[PDB]
């Protein structure tokens, strides 16, 4: 509440969304959310303490920032409500958020290069379970035959 | 010593399991020395008035002591009430599981 | 590089606490919190704590091991650990 | 053959008695053990200090118990200060030499 | 041989996994009328139908780089994109190179390092965090003789069973073992002051 | 399946035992324990 | 803790004023043990009073 007090716009759904996203990230921080919100109230919220609080790596959060990039200056709570969607996406596809930009640029391209498409396919397939890649192969072999 | 079907004709090796150990933790008495009295000096006031001045401060010290015991036991009540809830949470985890 | 309690007092009672020698005090309190964590992860009692206070090295795994071993022996002592730790605080801990 | 059967009867009697009274051999040895004194303890120093200061326990009998018993009970965690008054009388009336 | 038998007793693993733990290379040759280790590791099934050869001179480990081979390594070692770089770091904390060779000894080192975590019920993050508190900070798997290798494995097994006994996890251990590296004090700190 | 559920009931009961132990530990380590009040009762009874 | 310091000093002042108003200095009434660290100094006021 005290973090949002200094200008969190609320009153339309486009903004209640970001409030909920920020709230989600803070609940993820959990027992260490006091430190996250304090260093955010000051000007010293760094990716090191944010990662140590979220129990993820710096090399996932600095990448999740790059999508709609504000990488080095974590100054406002609005920058933290960007994380939960990217983190949930990179969790539901077992890839890093740096690997999500490839999914987005290729999956939205109309005439994707074959090399790009193969690099995305292998990317998505590396993160699969063992029985999962076996089922994928059981599905693909008849099609190529 | 098997049968014609390879099933054992002897009784299997049974093994009485171990009785689960009784948990035991350390419990020790609190230890601490008293405090020595301060240096003495003849005050400005006679005894019937120095006595009253000290009796007033001792009444205030008693009030501090009552409030302090209250706060101590009340903090220990909140700590227990939170311990119970943390336990209930990590127990509902296994219940759902 | 972490402050003795005497230095921590002399540093908290200062005319104007500089930009420096305040992160030094933050580091001192962080060491305090780390030690509280060592106490809380082993759940060592006040008497075990008071025994270890007079120089139980902690800060590497080779020493957290011996802390855990001591803690184990004390929990074995159990309801009589007060006497064990007292006679150890004095110089009369005997095998009997 | 006579002392052997007497010893066996003694052992059976005391073992069934210990099983009835729900006390074990270690507690029985604690109840039966001699003193063989040593250095006093820190809690002992506390008890000694609380008796040394405070009101001088009166020399006349039946008041020594009543003036020593509250703090003795506090140190023994007995139920009643009156049970403490009576425990001192009991240990007074019959005690190891 | 005896080390292999021991690492098969504890960890309860296969003879092949125990052998890989005993500093054994990846075998390209199909053994026992079955799939070779190299093939059931990388080319089962070959990612995008591209049979991963040991072409050489081209593998990049820093995440922000694109290379179709790194994807086969990620699938084989069951590590994610940061996990692969972390495997590379664990392999030699004195070597700060970003790329690796496509030889078989380098993949042997990476596989051994990943097995170190897989066999102790650890993540690669947890293995990296656990090797720093160890005497095995400056370790080189490609100069890891049989004596320090078994000593490191004994250290890992000892500390992991100790952590399981004391019911504390690797994160709490890292909190207990972490250095200070001070920063700005907090608001609760201002209150205490 | 019923056996792996009874083993989980057993681990649940074991965690309950550990928690009862934690509560006893708390009641014995906490400041305002029976020993404190016994000392204060005896001391105040002498004063009274 | 730092209030019991003032209270014991007041009781000592009162004892001195007693000794000066009645020339009986051999006797003493404010005695030690009012503060016990076992009890975090609780019931110091009772003993002093």
């Amino acid at each position: 509440l005290q973090t949002l007090s200094q200008g969190a716009p609320a009153g339309t759904i486009t903004e209640l969304y970001n409030i909920s996203d920020f709230h989600n990230l803070i609940n993820r921080c959990g027992e260490q959310a006091g430190t996250v919100l304090d260093a955010l109230q000051s000007g010293t919220l760094t990716v090191k303490i944010l990662a140590q609080a979220l129990n993820l790596s710096e090399e996932v959060i600095t990448q999740a920032l790059t999508l709609a990039g504000q990488k080095p200056e974590l100054t406002t709570w609005a920058q933290l409500a960007v994380l939960p969607p990217r983190l949930d996406l990179a969790d539901t596809l077992h890839i890093t958020p740096k690997d999500i930009t490839t999914l987005l640029t290729v999956s939205e391209n109309v005439r994707p290069f074959y090399t790009d498409l193969s690099a995305l396919a292998g990317l998505l397939q590396a993160g699969l379970n063992e029985q999962q890649t076996k089922q994928l192969q059981n599905q693909s072999e008849p099609r190529r035959n | 010593n098997l049968s014609i079907d390879g099933q054992p004709l002897s009784l299997p090796v049974f093994a009485a399991p171990a009785d689960p150990a009784a948990l035991l933790s350390a419990a020790a008495a609190a230890s601490g020395g008293s405090k020595p009295l301060p240096s003495a000096d003849i005050p400005a006031m006679r005894f019937p008035q120095a006595l009253d001045s000290a009796r007033s401060l001792t009444g205030q010290l008693m009030q501090f002591g009552s409030t302090l015991l209250g706060l101590i036991e009340r903090r220990d009540a909140e700590a227990m009430s939170e311990l119970l809830q943390n336990q209930a949470g990590e127990l509902m985890l296994s219940s759902l599981r | 590089g972490i402050l003795t309690t005497s230095e921590a007092r002399k540093l908290i009672i200062k005319k104007g606490q500089t930009a420096g020698d305040k992160e030094k005090l933050a580091a001192w309190c962080q060491a305090l919190a780390q030690r509280v964590l060592v106490i809380r992860t082993f759940t060592l009692s006040n008497a075990e704590l008071q025994t270890l206070s007079q120089g139980a090295p902690a800060g590497t795994i080779t020493e957290l091991y011996n802390i855990s071993d001591f803690h184990n022996l004390i929990n074995r002592c159990g309801e009589q650990a007060g006497t064990v730790l007292d006679a150890l605080q004095s110089g009369t801990l005997t095998v009997k | 053959g006579k002392t052997r059967q007497k010893m066996l009867s003694f052992l059976s009697r005391i073992t069934q008695w210990l099983n009835t009274q729900n006390i074990t051999v270690e507690q029985l040895m604690l109840l039966l053990d001699k003193i063989s004194p040593a250095a006093p303890t820190k809690e002992m120093q506390v008890l000694l200090d609380l008796l040394r200061n405070g009101g001088i326990d009166k020399t006349n009998t039946k008041t020594l118990y009543t003036t020593m018993a509250p703090v003795i009970t506090a140190a023994m965690q007995l139920d009643i200060t009156e049970s403490g008054e009576a425990l001192l009388r009991w240990l007074d009336n019959n005690h190891p030499a | 041989f005896t080390e292999t038998l021991l690492y098969r007793k504890r960890y309860g693993i296969d003879t092949e996994t125990a052998l890989m733990l005993c500093n054994a290379g990846i075998s390209r040759i199909s053994y026992d009328g079955q799939l070779s280790h190299f093939d059931r590791l990388f080319n089962n099934p070959p990612l995008n139908g591209v049979t991963y050869t040991l072409g050489g001179d081209d593998i990049l480990m820093e995440p922000d780089a694109g290379d179709p081979r790194r994807e086969v390594l990620k699938r084989a070692f069951r590590v994610d994109n940061t996990g692969l770089w972390q495997l590379l770091v664990i392999t030699n904390r004195e070597n700060k190179s970003k790329t690796i060779e496509n030889k078989t000894e380098k993949l042997r080192g990476l596989l051994f390092v990943r097995l170190l975590a897989d066999v102790h019920n650890l993540t690669v993050a947890q293995l990296d965090a656990l090797l720093q508190i160890s005497p095995y900070n400056s370790m080189n798997v490609y100069a890891l003789d049989g004596k320090t290798r078994q000593k490191m494995l004994s250290f890992l097994s000892r500390i992991t069973q100790w952590l399981n006994t004391q019911n504390i996890t690797v994160e709490q251990l890292m909190l207990l073992l972490d250095k200070i590296s001070p920063a700005a004090p907090t608001k609760e700190m201002q209150v205490l002051l | 399946v019923r056996r792996t559920a009874t083993e989980m009931q057993r681990e649940h009961m074991e965690i309950q035992q550990a928690q009862t132990q934690a509560q006893l530990e708390f009641l014995q380590r906490k400041f305002s324990n029976k020993a404190l009040y016994s000392w204060l009762r005896g001391r105040l009874a002498s004063i009274y | 803790y730092r209030f019991y310091d003032l209270t014991a000093a007041r009781c000592m002042m009162a004892e001195k004023a007693y000794a000066w108003q009645t020339n009986d200095t051999a006797t003493r009434y404010i005695k030690s043990g009012a503060w016990q660290s076992n009890n975090a100094g609780l019931m110091a006021g009772e003993s002093l009073l």
